[PDB]
């Protein structure tokens, strides 16, 4: 949820939603 | 699959016209109305985000489109928001100095309004409190300590409610 | 116990004149930092008002005087933030006119520089992605889809940081 | 906790802090 595994092993960053989660 | 892509660049660069000079109101959006838009455009990029690199990968064009036409609106109205917020920030600096509006004192009221009758209560309620401590066998005083703590209750809540929206 | 009272009433009809007529920053403190003031003030003097009733109740009145100036430093610390909001809500309104200091400048920076790095990337991830929409066996573009994401992921946080204090 | 009863019956308003919990 915090990040998307893309094709060839790179990584989609989403840890800003996790920065949101832990706020709220 | 190209239509959506080039429109969404359109709208990114006309919405970044925003952010160069950034000292006039851009919308009526507080300075909780511009943190909670960031919050909830976050989440919605967060799964268009996902949701463009899904469809491309699995060649799902319509909903890539779907996806990036979702990231470009909440893109544009998280720029919105942080232009917005950006010009409430250098505004309520201390070293500012501002002109306000009639319609600005008709907002600030209901706070002063608030503060100023839960002092007028609270301190009923200390002067009634003093004369219970002294002589707590005073039931109408009891009644008159519970008439100020309620409208100290209400007054506050009132309060908080006036600076929440 | 008279003593605790006596000046407890003395702080509140000094820090009433605040509300008054609240035109200039009174303090330091963010829209946030005047409604966190509120909050925790209000916990502050909830615990007060029932020490204040059960130690009059109870005749302890050393207690009771701890209670009556505890609630005296949550009320006034309660209106100055209230005062502060106050100011900041009739300031921030869009038909309010305001000269923004550069200290104001230099605060609202962080905001500004932080979305536009958001648009910048967010507008390579789109320019990447629409690449990757016609042909996904492209790993080099991945990587830099990849890097966009992780710019924008960072621009955002940067972005809320900058906004909660 | 949201109310303190006082003697002879009468109540304590403490509403305020349940609506700084439910926010919370």
């Amino acid at each position: 949820p915090y990040f998307v595994e893309t094709p060839y092993g790179y990584q989609l960053d989403l840890d800003f939603l996790k920065y949101v989660d832990d706020i709220q | 699959g190209q239509k959506e892509c080039d429109n969404a660049l359109r709208q990114l660069e006309t919405v970044r016209e925003l952010l160069e000079n950034p000292v006039q109101p851009i919308n009526d959006m507080s300075y909780f109305g511009c943190l909670d838009s960031v919050m909830e455009n976050s989440k919605v990029l967060g799964e268009a985000m996902t949701g463009i690199s899904q469809n491309a990968k699995n060649g799902n064009l319509p909903e890539f489109g779907d996806a990036i036409a979702t990231a470009s609106k909440a893109l544009c109205g998280f720029t919105e928001a942080a232009a917005q917020a950006a010009y409430l920030v250098g505004v309520s600096d201390p070293n500012s100095q501002a002109q306000i509006s009639p319609e600005g004192r008709a907002a600030m009221e209901p706070i002063v309004i608030s503060a100023k009758t839960m002092l007028e209560s609270a301190g009923g309620l200390i002067q009634t409190a003093r004369a219970l401590a002294v002589n707590p066998r005073d039931p109408p005083r009891w009644s008159v300590l519970a008439g100020h703590s309620r409208t100290v209750s209400d007054s506050i809540k009132k309060l908080i409610t006036s600076m929440r929206d």
